[PDB]
């Protein structure tokens, strides 16, 4: 079939591709990295960090009990929880 | 742990085995430069 | 029942022998243009 | 005319509360200061005892061993030897591992 | 040979099947990676080898072989000379350069056609004799060391023999085997459980003893083909084409690799376990041994102990040989190793022996083998399918036996695709089916 | 420790032959 | 933070004294425990003889007490049944018997104290998962 | 302009280096068992 | 050579013969109604609306005759358990003797629209051929629908003209068919609120009438009639199969989860009613009131009502069944004859214990008696050699309050155990199994089946939808791809 949208080999092999990108690609690679390093990713998605999955003493699991006052639960767990 | 006097090279001794593979790899690099 | 033991062999041998003697007579022939 | 499980029933005697010299698996012997290892091989070996004390009068028991048994006597009990519990030399290896 | 007038890129090496190979050098080229690989891994192996840690406990596939030959071991499977191992890899490795240094050449700067430079034996496949004579060389070639080994076995140091009197220990094969009934007899031996035609081999006397017989037998072939031309039922039978030659030849590996995979999993003789892990069956027999002891030692009669099923825990009965360990373990009553043979009897396992002549050096070797068993995950967490991460160990036998099968399998796939395409030249329909002259569009319709 | 840097060079040893070959000529 | 100082502190002598500990020693404990061989002994059970476990209580009831960071040391040096009646040295890894179990040679009082502390410590965190097997897994 | 193969191999090694990192990362990585 | 699936296509045009078709699948269904209707009627037992209400007996079709209002049979009995009052002709028998005559005539109107297949009405004037106007035809039928939907909405259910509809509430249940008043307030949407139904029909009726007129008058944009290829009947089929299947999934929902369109007693109690101990908690309240109200724990439970304990029996929880477990809940646990009594298990120490129930997912299950606080004080060992909590070694025991067992207690380790394992099922009961010869395994309630019915059915229909919709629109390419090629 007749195809005509801006070619690929062109730019993957392009001089400009590598010059705009070289600098920006790792900008994302780095950006992601920082997202992890700051440790914000954790707070970003509640995702606990090894240091804080279980409180110190307790052995039970901080399980969400009631679907409607769930927000509380999480807290009261994340609460007593270190 | 190689003889004491070789202490310096545990680093290479470490890699030497990867090479074999490396060849099937290169075989491609060339085939690519030579447009198949 | 040692009988069976042999009754089979022959039946097995026969065939194995018919197998080989069939491929033995070379099959480079028995295809398109007997080449 | 009401047949019934034997182990289940004997679990209802004092067998379930303490250690049965004549039946109980040799494994329940570790649960006390220095009994398992040897004393048990003799406790378990050595005929079945009609009295909980006849343990103390076991051929060759040591002046110390003798003591121990005395000391631990508290936890030992007895009930008819249980064919189903002793057959198969199960008493040595009941099939129960961690 | 460029593209057109050749195959595609993935079938690259096919354009080397055209004219006279520009390079033997390819084959030599890698005939190096193969020898260099020993040079790296061997170095790498020792590079990680500790003398105390059981050789099989430290992912040693390569190193255990040197040991099995009598090098750097001696009393028990203990390693005294960290040197010998190092030696062999160092050599090979370096040795590889020359192998590669040349193959690398023969492929780019030498005769792009040795068909012409021919002279020296030379090149062309259909040439029925250049091929009979060539393999002929490589036949004297192999048998060559068949003796090389016999020497190491009889004149340079000996081998490791687990059976060997005292206990595992570097020993010299004094009296190899004469009698052809024995050395040959194995081939005629059962293939199934109880007697594997190749695998079943108690001692070295029959190994090195047999190798001898193979060196000469094999040399007598190179000497043979080198001098003559194959008969007419031969020509009549087998297609001759460079490819077709690979085709056969390749399916000798397939088979052979299985013969390895099936061998490295089963023998304690040529694979001592002091260097490899305890053989699969050995394991579930070792367990037996350990517990037969645990209770007997705990005061149980053992021999007369009625087991859960109706058989008996510690001791059971097999149909032909009367007495063996019982569990599910039975499957392996054919297992034989020095750690369990003393406690053997006329009728089988002896109650009198097992009861009082069962020594300590066994309870501890028996327990090592109970633990260290050929069971692990790719993850490399040695143990039952469902074990916690902690003790990890994968038997050399696992990797060895496993790999070779997948490869040897794959090769069988090869023996096919190279026979499938080669039996095709034989008539010329290999390129395809001719649109105007196909046998079928002109044949009596089946009905 | 160092192991990594020294592996690096050998790994880029091969594509470098391709490069040194691109510039000069031959092969084809 | 979770592997705290006192939770890493355990009994030394049958007399009460506590040796507390470090993240360093603990580690060697792990490295050791496994190298000293978990092959029968993996997790917290005992494959050669499942009847005996390494749980804190079990070591206490042993003879002599074997819950002491001390105890286990004697053992590893010289082993004894749960009787404390006959030395089990020939069938169990022990410095008394190195020539049998090689791994036991490179072992030192430093290396021991560690593998020891590892045993008395692991339960404190893993709970029952220490003694039991399969079941708790 | 820039030769095509040269972008492939350097692009590739990255996948082979990054992926390689990931395997190491499973040994000391949080997800290890230590 | 015309293949079979293509054979029913015959008509497509020629609406004449088609009318006689629908005129049949219609006289064939109607029949089936009166049919099994008679059948179920040939087997329903009224003897006890207490432990043998329809739903256990494997009743599927008779459950509806109640929704609408037919409570009784010409034989002096009802489903509520009435006396002396016998319905008019329109009683179960009627409903059946009814559809029986219906289909029976439609079969005739049927074999009519065939011979008499070519009529003026089916012939379009201006066009020399047989054509059927749909863009309007449709709106017409619509007008009747709503006209009826409302005609029903306000004229039936409201009790104004006819009987109400089956309703009750979570006690008893003391269900019955009474008149309903459409309550339009927001809670008319609480699916549960019955009123919320009469309000919808009276209300959607309006919306239908209007629409009909609208579609009987207004004409479809040439932009739609060109897209939805109206005119080609093939499209009305995908244009409907679509709704039909959705209509399904809704009946599949209302059925499974609760809803006033599918009661508690005319259909198996909801599987969720047992998920949350709905029945035991709404019970404890009453046995607690009665208790802290100066009554013997005995007078207490003997206070709780038969039917209600029963609901608290996992054996009615719709899930437990089996895809091939061939029949009515009765050849399962048997015929429920009566409630034995609540079984409270006492420790030897005197402590009260509870049988930790069996969650709907397990066919198998180990009984465990937990201390009132989740702790474990009793079980029935499997190893039994290392048992630490056996009934016998912990002297478990059982007393009984209410039922027929009442004020009795059982001590022997065997029976005490037994009673427990049967308690894991909820409220123990006494089932006559001999009569029907039950098997000892559970079966699923009507509610259960019905759901799985308008299940695989609706999940398939969307495939018809996708198939005809696709054969409606591409009736062009249908034949071949068009010998012409290369452009695109
Ligand atoms: C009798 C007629 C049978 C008709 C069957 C015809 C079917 C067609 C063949 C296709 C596959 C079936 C053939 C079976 C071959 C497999 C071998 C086998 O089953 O026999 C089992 C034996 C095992 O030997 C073992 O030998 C042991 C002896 O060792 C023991 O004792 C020794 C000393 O005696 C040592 O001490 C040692 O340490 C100790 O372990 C025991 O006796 C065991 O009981 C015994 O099992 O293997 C061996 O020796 C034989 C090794 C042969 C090489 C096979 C390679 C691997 C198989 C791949 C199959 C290819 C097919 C693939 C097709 C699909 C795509 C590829
Ligand atoms: C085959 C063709 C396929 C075409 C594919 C097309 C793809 C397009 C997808 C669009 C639609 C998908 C998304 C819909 C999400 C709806 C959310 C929902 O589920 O809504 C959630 C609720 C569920 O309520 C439930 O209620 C239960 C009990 O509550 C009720 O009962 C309790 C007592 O137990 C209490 O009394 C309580 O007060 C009372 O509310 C529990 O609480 C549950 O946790 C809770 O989920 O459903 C409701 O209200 C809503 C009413 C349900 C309508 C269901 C329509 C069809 C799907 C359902 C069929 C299921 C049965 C299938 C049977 C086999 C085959 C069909
Ligand atoms: C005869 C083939 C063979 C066999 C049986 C082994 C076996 C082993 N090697 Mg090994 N190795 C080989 C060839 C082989 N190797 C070659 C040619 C090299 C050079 C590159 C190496 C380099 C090497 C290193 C550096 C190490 C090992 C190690 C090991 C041991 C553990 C590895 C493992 O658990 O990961 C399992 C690995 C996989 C499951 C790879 C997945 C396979 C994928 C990629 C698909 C494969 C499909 C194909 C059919 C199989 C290819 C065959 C193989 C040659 C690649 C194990 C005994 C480790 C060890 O024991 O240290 C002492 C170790 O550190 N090897
Ligand atoms: C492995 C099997 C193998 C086989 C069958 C061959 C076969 C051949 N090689 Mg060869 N080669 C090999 C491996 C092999 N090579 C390896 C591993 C290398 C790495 C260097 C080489 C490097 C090499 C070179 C540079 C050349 C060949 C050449 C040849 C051809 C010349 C035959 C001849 O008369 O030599 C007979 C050789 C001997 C009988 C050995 C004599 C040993 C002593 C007495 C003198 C040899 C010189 C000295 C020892 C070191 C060699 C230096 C070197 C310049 C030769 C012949 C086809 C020649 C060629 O171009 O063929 C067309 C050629 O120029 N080869
Ligand atoms: C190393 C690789 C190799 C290759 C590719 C070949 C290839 C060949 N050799 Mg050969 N050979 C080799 C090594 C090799 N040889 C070695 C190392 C020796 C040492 C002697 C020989 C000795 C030798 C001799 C003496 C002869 C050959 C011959 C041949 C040619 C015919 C072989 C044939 O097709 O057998 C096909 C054979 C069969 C399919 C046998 C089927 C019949 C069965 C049933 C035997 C019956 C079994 C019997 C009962 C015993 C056990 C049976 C069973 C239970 C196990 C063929 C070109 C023949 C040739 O023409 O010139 C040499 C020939 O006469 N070779
Ligand atoms: C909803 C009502 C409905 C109506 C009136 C039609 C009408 C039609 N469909 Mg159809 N269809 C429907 C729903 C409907 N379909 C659904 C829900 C699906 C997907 C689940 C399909 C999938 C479908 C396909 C793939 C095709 C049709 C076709 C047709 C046309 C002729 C096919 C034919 O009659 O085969 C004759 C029928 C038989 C010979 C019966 C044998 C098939 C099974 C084994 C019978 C089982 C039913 C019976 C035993 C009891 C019925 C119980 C009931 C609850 C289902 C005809 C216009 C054909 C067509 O016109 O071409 C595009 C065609 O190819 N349909
Ligand atoms: C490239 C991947 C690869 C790697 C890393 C290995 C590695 C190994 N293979 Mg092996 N193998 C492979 C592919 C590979 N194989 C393939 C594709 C096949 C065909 C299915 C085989 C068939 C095979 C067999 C039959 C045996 C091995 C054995 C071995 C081990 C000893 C090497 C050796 O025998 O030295 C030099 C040769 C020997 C030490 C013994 C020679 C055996 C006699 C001479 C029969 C013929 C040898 C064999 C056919 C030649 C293959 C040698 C190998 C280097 C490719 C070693 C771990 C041996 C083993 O099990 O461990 C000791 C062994 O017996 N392999
Ligand atoms: C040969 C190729 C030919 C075709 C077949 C190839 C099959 C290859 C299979 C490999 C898949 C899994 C990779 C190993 C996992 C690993 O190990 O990497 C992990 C994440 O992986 C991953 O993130 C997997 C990445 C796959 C995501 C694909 C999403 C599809 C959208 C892509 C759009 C691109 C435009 C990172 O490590 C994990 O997380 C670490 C924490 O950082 C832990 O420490 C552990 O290491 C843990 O494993
Ligand atoms: C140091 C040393 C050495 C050297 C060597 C060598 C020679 C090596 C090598 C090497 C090599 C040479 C390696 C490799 C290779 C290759 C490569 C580096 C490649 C590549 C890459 C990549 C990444 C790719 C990719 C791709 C893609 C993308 C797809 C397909 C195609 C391709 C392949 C291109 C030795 C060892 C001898 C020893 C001595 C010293
Ligand atoms: C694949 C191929 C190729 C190539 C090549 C080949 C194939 C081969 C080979 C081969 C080779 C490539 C070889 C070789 C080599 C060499 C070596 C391998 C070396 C060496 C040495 C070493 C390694 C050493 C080191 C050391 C020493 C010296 C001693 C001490 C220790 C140390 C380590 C220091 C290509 C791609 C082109 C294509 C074609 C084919
Ligand atoms: C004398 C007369 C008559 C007669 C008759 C009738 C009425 C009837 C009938 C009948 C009927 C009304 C029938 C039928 C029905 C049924 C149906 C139509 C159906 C069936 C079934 C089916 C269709 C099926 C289904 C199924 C199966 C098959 C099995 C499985 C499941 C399913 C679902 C799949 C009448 C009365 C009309 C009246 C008029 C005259």
């Amino acid at each position: 079939g007749t195809t005509g949208e801006r070619p690929f080999s062109d730019i993957i092999t392009s001089v400009r591709y590598w010059v705009i990108h070289s600098i920006t690609i790792p900008a994302l690679f780095i950006a992601g990295w920082l997202f992890v390093s700051t440790g914000l990713a954790y707070d970003v998605f509640g995702t606990p960090r090894p240091d804080s999955y279980y409180a110190q003493e307790q052995r039970s699991i901080p399980l969400v009990t009631d679907r409607f006052e769930a927000k509380q639960q999480v807290e009261t767990f994340l609460e007593q929880l270190k | 742990k190689l003889p004491e006097a070789y202490a310096i090279f545990d680093p290479l001794v470490d890699v030497l085995p990867v090479i074999p593979v490396l060849f099937f790899a290169l075989a491609f690099v060339v085939q690519a430069a030579v447009g198949f | 029942m040692e009988t069976l033991k042999i009754t089979v062999y022959i039946v097995v041998t026969f065939f194995v022998l018919l197998f080989v003697f069939g491929f033995l007579s070379g099959d480079p022939a028995r295809n398109p243009k007997r080449k | 005319e009401e047949l019934v499980n034997v182990v289940d029933e004997k679990l209802g005697t004092a067998y379930g509360e303490k250690i049965d010299l004549n039946n109980t698996n040799i494994a329940a012997f570790i649960q006390y200061r220095g009994l398992y290892p040897t004393l048990a091989k003799l406790i378990v070996k050595n005929a079945p005892y009609e009295s909980v004390e006849d343990v103390l009068n076991i051929p060759g028991l040591t002046e110390r061993q003798k003591q121990i048994l005395r000391e631990n006597l508290e936890h030992f009990t007895v009930t008819e030897v249980e064919t189903a519990l002793v057959e198969g030399g199960d008493r040595y290896n009941n099939g129960l591992y961690k | 040979d460029q593209e057109s007038s050749g195959f595609a890129w993935w079938a690259g090496n096919a354009r080397l099947i055209n004219l006279s190979g520009k390079l033997l050098g390819a084959h030599v080229a890698h005939a190096g990676l193969i020898v260099f690989w020993a040079g790296a891994m061997t170095l790498f192996e020792l590079a990680h080898f500790i003398p105390e840690k059981p050789m099989y406990e430290q992912g040693l596939i390569l190193i255990p072989h040197i040991a099995t030959l009598g090098w750097g071991v001696g009393p028990g499977g203990e390693v005294v000379d960290t040197f010998p191992f190092f030696v062999v890899g160092v050599v090979h490795l370096i040795s590889s350069a020359v192998l590669g240094f040349g193959g690398v050449y023969h492929a780019i700067r030498g005769p792009e056609t040795l068909e012409e430079y021919s002279s020296f034996f030379g090149y062309d496949w259909k040439d029925k004799n250049k091929m009979t004579t060539i393999l002929g060389f490589h036949l004297i070639v192999l048998g060559i060391g068949a003796l090389l080994l016999v020497a190491k076995a009889m004149f340079f140091g000996g081998l490791y023999d687990t059976w060997a009197p005292g206990g595992g220990d570097v020993r010299v094969i004094t009296n190899p085997t004469l009698d052809p009934r024995v050395i040959f007899g194995y081939l005629l031996k059962s293939p199934f459980g109880g007697e594997g035609w190749i695998v079943s081999v108690n001692n070295l006397e029959d190994v090195v003893g047999g190798h001898i017989w193979i060196g000469l037998i094999c040399i007598a072939g190179g000497i043979w083909h080198i001098l003559t031309t194959p008969f007419g039922w031969a020509r009549r039978a087998f297609i001759w084409s460079g490819e077709a030659y690979l085709s056969y030849s390749l399916g000798a590996l397939s088979m052979m690799g299985f013969i390895a995979t099936c061998f490295v999993w089963f023998n304690n003789t040529v694979y001592p376990s002091e260097f490899y892990g305890p053989t699969g069956p050995e394991a579930s027999q070792a367990q037996a041994m350990t517990f037969l002891i645990r209770d007997q030692k705990l005061g149980a009669n053992v021999g007369s102990a009625q087991g859960p099923t109706g058989l008996g825990k510690y001791l059971m009965r097999s149909p032909t040989g009367e007495i063996i360990f019982g569990g599910e373990t039975m499957r392996f009553w054919d297992f034989r190793g020095p750690w369990l043979e003393p406690l053997r009897g006329p009728n089988g396992l002896d109650l009198n022996k097992i009861k009082n002549d069962i020594q300590p050096w066994q309870e501890r070797r028996a327990a090592e083998y109970m633990t260290h068993a050929p069971l692990g995950s790719l993850n490399s967490v040695g143990g039952v399918a469902t074990e916690i991460n902690s003790v990890n160990f994968v038997s050399p036998r696992s990797w060895l036996a496993t790999s070779h099968f997948v490869l040897a399998f794959f090769f069988l796939v090869g023996h096919l695709w190279h026979a499938g395409r080669a039996r095709a030249a034989a008539a010329g329909f290999e390129k395809g089916i001719d649109r105007e002259s196909e046998p079928v569009l002109s044949m009596p319709s089946l009905d | 420790i160092a192991q990594l840097t020294m592996i690096a060079m050998i790994g880029i040893a091969g594509p470098m032959i391709i490069f040194l070959l691109a510039v000069r000529r031959g092969n084809l | 933070a979770e592997l705290t100082p006192e939770v890493l502190t355990v009994p030394l002598n049958s007399e009460g004294k506590t040796i507390t500990l470090t993240e360093k020693q603990y580690l060697e404990g792990k490295r050791l425990f496994q190298y000293a061989c978990a092959s029968c002994h993996v997790g917290g059970i005992t494959k050669t003889n499942p009847s005996l476990d390494l749980r804190t209580e079990t070591l206490a009831l042993a003879t002599p007490p074997r819950d002491n960071i001390e105890g286990l040391v004697d053992y590893m040096k010289n082993p004894t049944t749960y009787d404390g009646e006959q030395e089990i040295a020939e069938v169990h890894p022990s410095l008394r018997s190195a020539d049998i179990f090689p791994k036991m040679r490179n072992l030192t009082e430093k290396d021991l104290v560690a593998i020891a502390g590892h045993i008395l410590v692991e339960p404190k965190i893993l709970g029952d998962k220490w003694g039991g097997g399969k079941v708790y897994y | 302009r820039i030769p095509l193969w040269i972008v492939a191999t350097v692009a590739g090694m990255g996948v082979i280096v990054i992926v390689g990192l990931f395997f190491y990362g499973a040994y000391a990585g949080l997800g290890s068992s230590l | 050579g015309l293949p079979w699936y293509r054979v029913h296509t015959v008509l497509i045009n020629d609406p004449g013969r088609l009318i006689a078709a629908h005129l049949m699948h219609t006289a064939l269904v109607a029949g089936w109604a009166g049919s099994m209707a008679l059948y179920e009627l040939a087997t329903f037992d009224p003897s006890d609306p207490v432990l043998n209400p329809m739903w256990r007996q494997g009743m599927f079709v008779l459950p509806f005759m109640a929704r609408l209002g037919v409570t009784g049979s010409w034989s002096g009995w009802s489903i509520t358990g009435e006396t002396g009052i016998d319905p008019g002709f329109w009683s179960f028998e009627g409903v059946a003797l009814a559809h029986i005559v219906l289909s029976g005539l439609l079969f005739l109107a049927a074999c009519w629209h065939w011979v008499y297949w070519d009529l003026e009405l089916f012939r379009d004037p201006r066009t020399g051929e047989p054509a059927l106007d749909l863009p309007k035809m449709f709106g017409i039928h619509l007008f009747l629908a709503g006209l009826l939907c409302f005609g029903f909405g306000a004229f039936h259910l409201t009790g104004l003209f006819g009987p109400g509809m089956w309703v009750s509430d979570p006690y008893g249940l003391t269900g019955s068919v009474q008149p309903v008043a459409p309550e339009w307030g927001p809670d008319g949407f609480n699916p549960y609120n019955p009123g919320g139904v009469v309000a919808h029909h009276i209300a959607a009726g309006i919306v239908g009438i209007i629409a009909g007129l609208f579609h009987i008058l207004v004409r479809p944009p040439q932009r739609l009639y060109k897209a939805l290829r109206m005119g080609n009947i093939e499209t009305v089929l995908s244009s409907s199969i679509a709704a039909v299947f959705f209509a399904a999934f809704v009946v599949a929902g209302t059925m499974w989860y609760g809803s006033a369109t599918t009661p508690i007693e005319l259909f198996g109690p909801t599987r969720y009613q047992w998920d949350s101990s709905y029945f035991q908690q709404e019970i404890n309240r009453r046995v607690q009131a009665s208790l802290a109200s100066g009554a013997t724990l005995e007078e207490a439970w003997s206070a709780i009502p038969e039917k209600l304990a029963f609901y608290d029996y996992i054996g009615n929880n719709p899930a437990k069944g089996g895809l091939f477990r061939t029949g009515p809940m009765n050849k399962g646990d048997g015929i429920a004859q009566a409630w034995k009594g609540h079984a409270v298990f006492r420790n030897k120490e005197g402590e009260e214990l509870f049988v930790r129930r069996m969650p709907a997912f397990f066919e198998s299950f180990p009984v465990i008696l937990t201390d009132k606080n989740g702790v474990v004080k009793a079980d029935i060992p499997f190893r039994r050699a290392e048992s630490k909590y056996s009934f016998e070694q912990q002297g478990v025991t059982v007393s009984f309050y209410g039922g027929e067992l009442n004020g009795q207690t059982f001590t022997d380790p065997p029976t005490v155990k037994s009673y427990a394992r049967k308690a894991i099922f909820g409220e123990i009961f006494e089932f006559d199994t001999e009569t029907l010869n039950s098997d000892g395994i559970f079966r699923t309630s009507p509610r259960g089946w019905f759901t799985f019915a308008h299940a695989v059915f609706a999940l398939l229909f969307f495939f018809g939808h996708i198939w005809h919709g696709a054969r409606t629109l591409f009736r062009d390419v249908f034949s071949g791809i068009d010998p012409e090629l290369s452009p695109e």
